[PDB]
């Protein structure tokens, strides 16, 4: 099937400065018909149901402020933060929704150092 | 002839800071090239076409500016990033902007 | 890889005619122009001249004409055409010509011009 | 009514820039000739001379001859088409042999040199048993001495078996029309003062290009396209010295070129159906091949090009012209083909000028080679057969290909060398007008009508 | 029966301006393209401009946006305004009617314009 | 908006005219879009590229409402977030070369809506025939 | 029978779904059916085989009632000797891969009736225009 | 642009016998779509507004008698008279109306010798 591999396992940084994260795909998720690409970047808190952050591999969800950016097309994808908050330091996820079975990423647990 | 002049020259900055290097062209309308020469080593293309990064250079070298004002901005100065910097327009060169450690 | 490998350093007499070669390997040598550029202590980079090695079309710095002479030696075999040897005979040696000499090549990108020199030889130190 | 409804329209005139493969075409008189006496006469479609064009009003497209395509296509196609007229021809495998060369019968002057060597050698006959002894005449530039006795060989005996150019096929230029397929169009710039870069205000679509005679000339591009009213200098970027400057001037300069030596083509039988056409006798005087330009009109056109060069370099600039700095043979001295004969003519009399900011004829000598290494391939040379009689031809110098030297350390002057270099500078001076675009229908636009169900 | 009768001016200083008009009687301006064609004295006839049935103008490549053409469909006339006149504009001017087979089906009488002081 | 005139009115002739005037000559560009030892391969692949492009465009039309109309109307409304400009300042002001750039970003958003509306209209037509 | 869902819904995605549910995605297989020194001949004959097959299918449609509808109805009735099964047990039970085998024998009997009914409807339309 | 070149500059003949005139074009005016060709042969008297003679490169105008013939297609065109009259001896013109700019011929002034 389609293997979704996140490149770091964790990222413990300070608060205020930007970070960046990556998710590689074993298969090019760029739909040639729609010319638009298929990533769901999710955010799960400890003990909470997750929520969407990035849909169509680039576009932020309503309720999410301007400090996130889903970026990249083809096979390798990048979630770039611009400013870290205390509300943000929990697990991110990358998801392909191009085919069945729907597979997720490994989960990069970002916390505060 | 295109007379190039580098304004900071000797600049001493602590590691982890940011550096801004200015190059001044006597004739405008052209691009600018940025090279790095370390001590006793071979020079390396950092920036060509005033904004484009070369192959195998990290992202913190940011070229900017136009006309007669050309900026090379280094962010988060590594220990290896304290060297001499040159600005080339077509066949002419600057006299070197040495970046020393405070 | 793309390698520009020069000859070793040399000590010459005032009034000689030094010759420095530059073996290029790893690409089609008939395509890319080869530039020669020097470095003088407390004077900076000075450009000496280029050569197009397909026909050896040379062009020189204006204040170095009559003294420099560039030739090339191509690869003539259908098995190993990916190498070549550039030459530079710099004549009329003065002690003001004590410098480090460089054969360089432009990058192979679609916005790399002639002068945005990606590849660089290790340089030959010439003391007159 | 303020709600608009979308409508898709088919057949919408709008184009994007695209890269496609244009196809060759010839004129009907060029299609009239047959049997491959020239290159590829039936491979290309016949068309009209000056193909049909219509003018486009109120349109402006930006052009660039330097990042243009289809000069790459024409360069690749002319190289490959040059190669494809050599596969039926004769390889000189049995002629790589020891040449016993003596001087030509001539009053030898010990200061100068004879440019002809009379070389005898063993040639294999049509029978594989018997060999014969036969002589020929070669030039100094085609033979080298291998190390009393004086035995030579050809210079290309250690790189390739040298394919003889077939004497049936000719090398004269015939005009190619580059025609676009369906769905693509070709835009021509009719603007006068257009330097091949930036917006053209007056374009016209055309199905095929105008006639492009393929000339092979390094310096001084011949039989080209004349400029409209004044000399136009064209470059990608003036301040870059490694870019050539293409100078196209208005009235052409008449050049005459000749080999006055009356030659005797002699056939030598190599094998079954294998013939080598060598030089026999030199009937008469041994004279040097040369060219003439007019002194007065060349001084006139140099004054015109200095007048146009002072627009990019200030008025108080001293413009001087010197000869080529060095290289191979056909990058320093201007090469051409005067009817199946490859001349290498010295331009030191032409570019010998200085210009201050305040009935004669130049003779210029030529060399002739018989074996050539066109486009500098790895293993493909070409023998060219001798041709009968005194050979003269008239041509038009249309432009120049100049190169500024690396002016530094307070250059009060700026000097200009001639230089051939790549052949594409010869080809960019004819496709500087045209570009090729992709016509895309199915536009989409709002209007005030909903589809009635 | 269809006459194109012209008017305007003939006396203009070199470097000046003039407006030349053309009334027509015999057909409808709703569906016919109009032209403007001049003839130099002793030289050949040459085209200047063309206007569509709704105001799409076509000019020769010498008048280069100095001349404008306006066809008043309400006041039933054809207009040629000439700003920044040149000495080589001295000619006789004609308004024509275009058919679908050949242009210049019918022909105006002409205005002798002499651009001279 | 067509009148009597004898000039040729040829291919890409009204490319610079306003798009309310180039719409009266669309059969010309539709007509001149299809017909026009080794080189036969190059000519042959150019010809099959031409017919493949023509088939792709006719297929994009055919899965919408119009298959051979060459001017067709549909049931999706013009979202004013796309071009936010008046109706009077497109058909009398701009050209197709200039209108192509202004909705090139909003292209391929429109085509999915066109296919969606045509599929919905086909299933509504099938149900309306089916209830009878 | 279409709803909100974000998955790609691609070519041959609903091949195993029931034929009342694969009918809501037929423009996908219609779209992905045409565009996709010696080997250029093989590639070129593959491309002309593709466009020839597309033209043959569009010609079979075009001589019937529908030329660009992609769902069309006609005037020949379903002979119950062909499949002898209920309407409820085709659109909710079987797939097109399974319905293809069950009328493959009765195929080419149906197509002649389709052409016959379309030719009769064309001549009836011509006579109905002619009497007016 | 398109250059329209008339081959003679004048033709002074006697009256009653036929003549012939030619106009060459620098570009083939034969419209491939309509399969019909684009010449306007005009006739200008001294001091008069011109009139059409030949349209569609072959067809005579109404009011013009049978003694004229526009002939030829492609790029080279021929106006052949069958009988010269005293009303006919003035300037002929050839015009392309295939493109903008509309260019005319040079004007062959036929008079009586
Ligand atoms: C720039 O442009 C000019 C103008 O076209 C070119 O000049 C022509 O060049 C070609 C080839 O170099 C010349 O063609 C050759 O001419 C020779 C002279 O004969 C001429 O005169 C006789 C009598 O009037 C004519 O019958 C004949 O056709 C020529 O017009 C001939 O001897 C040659 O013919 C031989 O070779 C051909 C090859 O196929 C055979 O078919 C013949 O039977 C015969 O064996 C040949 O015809 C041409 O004459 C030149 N024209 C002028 C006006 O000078 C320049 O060459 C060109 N510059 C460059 C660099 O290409
Ligand atoms: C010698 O002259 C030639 C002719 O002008 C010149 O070529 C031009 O180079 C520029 C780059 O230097 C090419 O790129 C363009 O640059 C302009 C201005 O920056 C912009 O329209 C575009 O650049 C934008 O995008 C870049 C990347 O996306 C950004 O880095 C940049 O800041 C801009 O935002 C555009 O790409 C231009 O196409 C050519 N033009 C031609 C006609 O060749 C050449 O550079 C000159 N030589 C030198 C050494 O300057
Ligand atoms: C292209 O053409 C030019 C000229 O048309 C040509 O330049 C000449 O080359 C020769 C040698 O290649 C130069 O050298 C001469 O050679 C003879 C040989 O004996 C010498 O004797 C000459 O010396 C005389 O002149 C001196 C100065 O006047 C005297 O001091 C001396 O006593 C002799 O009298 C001379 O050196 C020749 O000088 C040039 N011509 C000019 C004008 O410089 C060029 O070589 C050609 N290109 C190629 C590639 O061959
Ligand atoms: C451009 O013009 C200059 C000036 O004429 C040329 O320089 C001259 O080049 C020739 C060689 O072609 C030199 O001739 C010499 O001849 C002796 C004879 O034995 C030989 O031993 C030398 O090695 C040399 O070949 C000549 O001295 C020289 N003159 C000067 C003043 O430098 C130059 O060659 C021309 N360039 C081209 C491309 O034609
Ligand atoms: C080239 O050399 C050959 C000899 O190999 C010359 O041919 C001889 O010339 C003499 C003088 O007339 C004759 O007596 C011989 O009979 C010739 N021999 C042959 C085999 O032909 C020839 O004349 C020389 N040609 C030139 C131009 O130098
Ligand atoms: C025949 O050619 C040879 C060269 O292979 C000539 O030998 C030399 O020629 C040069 C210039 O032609 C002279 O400057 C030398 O002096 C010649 N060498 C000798 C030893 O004289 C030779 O002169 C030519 N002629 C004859 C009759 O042998
Ligand atoms: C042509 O072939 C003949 C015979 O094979 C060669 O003549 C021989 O040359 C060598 C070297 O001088 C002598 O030792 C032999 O005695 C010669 N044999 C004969 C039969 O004469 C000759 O060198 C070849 N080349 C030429 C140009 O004649
Ligand atoms: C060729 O002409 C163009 C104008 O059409 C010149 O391009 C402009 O040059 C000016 C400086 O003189 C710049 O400020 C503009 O940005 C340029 N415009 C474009 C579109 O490039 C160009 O310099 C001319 N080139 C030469 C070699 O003369
Ligand atoms: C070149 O030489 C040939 C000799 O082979 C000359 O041809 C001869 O010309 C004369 C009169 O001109 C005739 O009487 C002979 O019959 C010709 N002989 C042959 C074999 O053709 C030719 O004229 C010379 N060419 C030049 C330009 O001088
Ligand atoms: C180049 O050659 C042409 C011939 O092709 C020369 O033109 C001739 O010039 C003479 C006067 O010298 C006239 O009598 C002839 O009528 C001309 N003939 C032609 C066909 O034009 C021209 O003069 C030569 N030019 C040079 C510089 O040598
Ligand atoms: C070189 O250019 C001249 C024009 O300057 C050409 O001469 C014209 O040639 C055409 C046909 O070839 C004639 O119709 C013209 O009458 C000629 N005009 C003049 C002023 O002579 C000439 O043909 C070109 N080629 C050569 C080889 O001279
Ligand atoms: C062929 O021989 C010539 C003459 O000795 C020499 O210059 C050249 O380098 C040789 N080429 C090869 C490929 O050996
Ligand atoms: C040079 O002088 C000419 C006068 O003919 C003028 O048009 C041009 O602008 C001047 N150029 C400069 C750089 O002064
Ligand atoms: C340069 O010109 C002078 C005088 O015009 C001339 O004597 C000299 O021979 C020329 N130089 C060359 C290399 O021909
Ligand atoms: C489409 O995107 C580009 C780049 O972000 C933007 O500049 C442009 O304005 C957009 N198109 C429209 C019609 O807004
Ligand atoms: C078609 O023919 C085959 C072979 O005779 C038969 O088994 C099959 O049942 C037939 N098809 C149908 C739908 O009856």
């Amino acid at each position: 099937d389609i293997v979704m591999t996140q490149s770091p396992d964790s990222l413990a940084v300070s608060l205020g400065e930007r970070v960046t994260l990556n998710c590689k795909s074993s298969q090019s998720l760029l739909a040639s018909s729609n010319n638009k690409n298929y990533l769901a970047w999710y955010y799960q808190k400890p003990g909470q149901a997750p929520k969407l952050l990035i849909y169509w591999a680039s576009t932020r969800e309503s309720g999410v402020p301007n400090r996130f950016s889903g970026s990249g097309s083809g096979s390798d994808f990048t979630l770039t933060i611009s400013g870290l908050q205390a509300e943000d330091v929990a697990v991110y996820y990358c998801q392909q929704y191009y085919t069945t079975p729907l597979t997720f990423g490994g989960g990069t647990k970002v916390e505060i150092k | 002839e295109i007379v190039l002049t580098q304004s900071p020259g000797i600049l001493s900055l602590s590691p982890g800071e940011t550096a801004t290097l200015f190059c001044k062209a006597s004739q405008g309308g052209n691009a600018m090239t940025w090279y790095q020469k370390r001590r006793g080593q071979v020079p390396r293309l950092l920036i060509y076409d005033t904004s484009r990064r070369a192959s195998g250079v990290p992202d913190r070298f940011v070229g900017s500016g136009s006309g007669t004002d050309f900026f090379l901005t280094i962010n988060k100065l590594d220990r290896e990033d304290f060297a001499v910097y040159y600005c080339q327009q077509f066949e002419f060169f600057g006299l070197g902007s040495e970046l020393e450690v405070h | 890889q793309v390698q520009l490998v020069q000859s070793g350093a040399v000590i010459k007499t005032p009034g000689s005619s030094v010759k420095i070669s530059c073996r290029a390997s790893g690409y089609n040598f008939r395509d890319y122009s080869i530039h020669w550029v020097r470095l003088i202590p407390d004077k900076g980079f000075e450009w000496i001249g280029w050569i197009k090695p397909l026909w050896g079309a040379v062009s020189y710095a204006r204040q170095l004409q009559g003294r420099v002479s560039m030739t090339r030696q191509l690869s003539q075999d259908p098995d190993d055409p990916d190498w070549g040897v550039a030459y530079m005979e710099f004549s009329g040696l003065t002690p003001a010509d004590t410098a480090e000499y460089f054969c360089v090549r432009r990058g192979s990108c679609d916005y790399c011009g002639d002068f945005p020199w990606q590849y660089w030889g290790q340089g030959t130190v010439v003391v007159v | 009514a303020e709600n608009l409804w979308v409508t898709v329209y088919y057949g919408v005139p709008v184009w994007k820039d695209a890269e496609t493969t244009l196809f060759c075409a010839s004129d009907a008189k060029a299609y009239e000739t047959e049997k491959h006496n020239v290159w590829a006469t039936h491979a290309c479609v016949p068309t009209d001379p000056n193909p049909q064009e219509i003018h486009l009003e109120n349109v402006t497209e930006e052009f660039n001859m330097w990042k243009n395509n289809m000069v790459e296509q024409m360069h690749t196609d002319i190289i490959s088409l040059w190669d494809q007229s050599l596969k039926p021809c004769v390889k000189l495998t049995p002629l790589c042999v020891t040449l016993q060369c003596t001087n030509v019968t001539n009053n030898i002057t010990d200061d100068m040199r004879g440019e002809l060597k009379n070389c005898s050698f063993n040639m294999t006959t049509e029978l594989r048993d018997k060999k014969q002894k036969v002589y020929s005449l070669f030039y100094r530039l085609d033979v080298v001495q291998i190390n009393s006795n004086k035995e030579y060989r050809l210079i290309n005996c250690n790189t390739s078996a040298c394919t003889q150019a077939c004497p049936k096929v000719s090398f004269e230029p015939i005009p190619i029309h580059y025609c676009a397929p369906a769905g693509f169009a070709i835009l021509k710039c009719k603007d006068k003062k257009f330097n091949g870069t930036g917006p053209c205000p007056s374009v016209s679509t055309v199905q095929c290009t105008h006639g492009i005679k393929p000339v092979v000339s390094t310096q001084l591009l011949l039989n080209g396209s004349l400029a409209e009213e004044e000399v136009m200098i064209r470059s990608e970027n003036i301040t870059n010295n490694a870019k050539n400057i293409l100078v196209q001037f208005n009235t052409p300069v008449q050049i005459n070129c000749t080999r006055p030596n009356n030659n005797t083509r002699k056939s030598i039988r190599i094998g079954p159906g294998q013939a080598f056409y060598a030089t026999g006798d030199i009937i008469g005087d041994i004279r040097q091949a040369h060219c003439n330009v007019s002194k007065a009109t060349w001084n006139e056109t140099l004054g015109k090009v200095v007048k146009q060069l002072r627009k990019h370099f200030g008025n108080n600039t001293i413009i001087r012209f010197a000869n080529s700095s060095g290289g191979d043979l056909e990058v320093t001295t201007h090469s051409f083909n005067c009817g199946g004969e490859f001349f290498y003519c010295n331009t030191s009399g032409l570019f010998n000028s200085t210009w201050i900011s305040n009935n004669d004829s130049i003779t210029l000598p030529c060399r002739i080679k018989q074996i050539i290494n066109m486009w500098q391939r790895i293993g493909q040379c070409m023998y060219a057969p001798p041709i009968q009689g005194v050979i003269r031809c008239v041509s038009n110098i249309t432009g120049l290909i100049l190169t500024r030297d690396g002016g530094s350390t307070n250059s009060t002057t700026e000097t200009f060398r001639p230089g051939g270099g790549d052949m594409r500078d010869n080809w960019r001076s004819e496709l500087y007008k045209y570009k090729v675009v992709k016509i895309e229908p199915l536009g989409v636009a709002p209007t005030r009508c909903k589809r009635r169900v | 029966e269809v006459q194109l009768v012209e008017s305007g001016g003939g006396l203009a200083k070199p470097g000046g301006s003039l407006r030349l008009s053309c009334a027509a009687s015999g057909f409808t301006f709703s569906d016919y393209y109009m032209d403007w064609v001049r003839q130099a004295p002793g030289k050949g006839l040459e085209w200047v401009s063309r206007i569509s049935n709704s105001g799409i103008t076509w000019y020769t490549d010498s008048v280069r946006g100095r001349f404008t053409i306006f066809r008043d469909n309400a006041k039933n006339t054809l207009y040629l305004q000439m700003n920044s006149l040149r000495a080589e504009d001295t000619a006789v001017y004609y308004c024509t009617k275009e058919s679908a087979a050949a242009i210049g089906h019918y022909w105006g009488q002409g205005v002798l314009v002499t651009v001279s002081s | 908006a067509v009148g009597i005139g004898a000039v040729f009115l040829g291919f890409l002739g009204a490319a610079g005219s306003t798009m309310g005037a180039a719409s009266m000559t669309l059969t010309v560009q539709a007509r001149n879009l299809l017909s026009g030892t080794v080189w036969g391969i190059k000519q042959l692949q150019a010809r099959v590229l031409a017919v493949e492009r023509y088939l792709r465009d006719q297929q994009l039309l055919g899965i919408w409402g119009c298959s051979g109309k060459l001017i067709c109307c549909t049931n999706v409304p013009w979202n004013s977030s796309w071009s936010n400009r008046n109706l009077s300042e497109i058909w009398d002001n701009m050209t197709w070369l200039q209108w192509d750039k202004e909705i090139s970003n909003y292209t391929q958003i429109i085509y999915g809506l066109l296919e969606e509306s045509q599929n919905q209209q086909e299933k509504n037509e099938q149900d309306l025939l089916a209830l009878d």
